[PDB]
């Protein structure tokens, strides 16, 4: 960036767009960054515009491409274009199930403990048919053993027949068990199934769009979502995107981040891949590109949206810089 | 998720049996030499 | 091809698992929830469109229903309203397909 | 004629580790069949 | 089913219904908890009637 000057100074999916705007319309376009950020927003108190949006009402700027959420705030003192991406907000957990195959799990349901508990009453056994009738009687005895099991020696496989079913059930029995509590797994579950349990933590930003939409959510779902994130302690809010991102990752998959569609497919796009998008969307929204109202730019600007949306080139461009260019493309098509 | 696994102290109730078992085979042995 | 939307529908039931249809996640998520409950929405949207309300140019209602539409959204009544006429009212509970 | 019916010193050991071979596969057969009987999932 | 409302809620093999008048059926109308309100949209459009 220091070599270069000008608009190939930046890279990205609404540097793209920039072009692609200015070529349906014809303009000499510039790209500047915001002063301050904060996309838009309004003060309480003072009641003055921030950010980008800002920018458009009060004339620094002609137009705003990016990520802009397309709210109602908003659209009262900006001309919305058309959504160029729909999203929603949506859910990140860990990659599960990292473990594990291997020979010491080869003795797990009969404990470590009943694996050297057996082969004392093997050669115990091996010792009294030594008995009650070297090198011939052990191979006598294990010719005995691997079949079933005087009337001395008679009793002793009679015994032995009993001790030797019960522990072949009782590990059959249990060997079961384990692939039936196995076969349940969520596992990879839905937006509702994340509430009803508590064993896995989950949470939001904490001031951001999407906490306020579990705030006044009169839906029995989303409430129930956010009766328990209000009270849960400890606090289950982040103070930044990076830190909910974070977060997930060494939770050991015992915490869950919820974000825009988005922003979330886009972490599960970069290294070292262990995040991933489950479930749909929870709600309905969008992003658009604002212009001051009354703007001859504008009703021509969302035309020309449309069009890039039906000739397949905002699905392009969403293709490019999520999954062309992303460091995780193996990560995607072979991770189901 | 259970992970419900085996108990120790429930295999023995047959490593006891088994024994016992072992322990009347050497009172049986003992009579049969006599006669 | 199909001619309609209707023999669209009524060739998947009939094709013993090999064939599928494409068409709108709208109308596809609405059949999953009607009688004998035998489809399936799979895999995620292809396209990004919608659906709006139509009001001719230069009207006087056209700006008020436009900025009216985006209070029923962060009010959650768009989102409320397809989750009572798709998933309530259908005949396939959303109870039904998690386990019953 | 000794594989159908489980399994000299050097043909018993033969005979015993192959015995505890196979139950381990006739268990793990019955033990996995039991889990698929139990919990049904469908295949997408 | 285990012996509970939001057991008999959750499933839709075994139906359920109330009386077509009286103070059972208005309870499940205007009342505003998770679990009674999906009892009522359910039989509220349950076909054939409950
Ligand atoms: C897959 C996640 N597992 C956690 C490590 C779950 C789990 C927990 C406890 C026990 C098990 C099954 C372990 C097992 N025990 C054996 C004992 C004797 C024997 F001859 C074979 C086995 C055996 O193959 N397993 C096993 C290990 C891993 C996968 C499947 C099986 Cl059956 N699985």
């Amino acid at each position: 960036h220091e070599m270069l000057e000008g608009n190939e100074r930046y890279e990205g999916y609404c540097v793209d767009l920039a072009a692609e705007i200015a070529k349906h319309c014809g303009f000499k376009y510039k790209l500047t960054i915001v002063g301050d950020g904060k996309y838009g927003a309004r003060d309480a108190d003072t009641k003055i515009w921030n950010g980008m949006v800002g920018e458009l009402v009060y004339g620094k700027a002609d137009i705003a491409i990016a990520p802009l959420t397309i709210t109602l705030v908003r659209e009262e003192v900006i001309d919305f274009s058309k959504p160029f991406m729909s999203l929603g907000i949506s859910i990140m957990i860990k990659k599960p199930q990292k473990s594990k195959p291997g020979v010491f799990s080869f003795l797990d349901p009969l404990a470590y403990e009943i694996w050297m508990c057996i082969v004392f009453a093997y050669i115990g056994v091996s010792v009294v048919l030594f008995l009650v009738s070297i090198f011939n009687s052990l191979w006598f005895s294990l010719g005995a053993f691997m079949q079933q099991g005087s009337l001395s020696g008679r009793i002793v496989g009679g015994v032995w027949w009993f001790f030797t079913l019960i522990i072949i059930s009782s590990y059959t029995a249990n060997l079961a068990a384990f692939l039936t509590v196995e076969r349940m797994v969520s596992p990879i579950e839905s937006a509702e199934d994340l509430s009803k349990q508590t064993e896995i933590a989950y949470g939001t930003l904490d001031s951001g769009s999407t906490k306020e939409f579990f705030r006044r959510s009169k839906i029995a779902v989303f409430d129930k979502m956010w009766t328990y994130m209000r009270s849960a302690e400890p606090s289950v809010f982040v103070r930044t995107t990076a830190e909910g991102v974070a977060r997930v990752r060494k939770s050991k998959g015992k915490y869950a981040y919820l974000l825009e569609s988005t922003m979330n497919e886009y972490i599960e796009q970069r290294k070292p891949c262990d995040t991933m998008k489950v479930g749909g969307n929870l709600d309905s929204k969008g992003y658009g590109i604002a212009t001051p109202k009354g703007s001859s730019l504008g009703t021509p600007v969302n035309l020309a949206v449309l069009k890039l949306s039906e000739q397949g080139v905002l699905d392009k461009l969403k293709n490019k810089w999520w999954y062309d260019k992303g460091e995780c493309g193996a990560k995607d098509s072979g991770s189901k | 998720e259970k992970t419900s696994a085996l108990s120790l102290s429930n295999v023995a109730g047959v490593f006891y049996i088994l024994v016992g078992g072992l322990g009347l085979a050497m009172l049986v042995a003992l009579i049969e030499f006599c006669y």
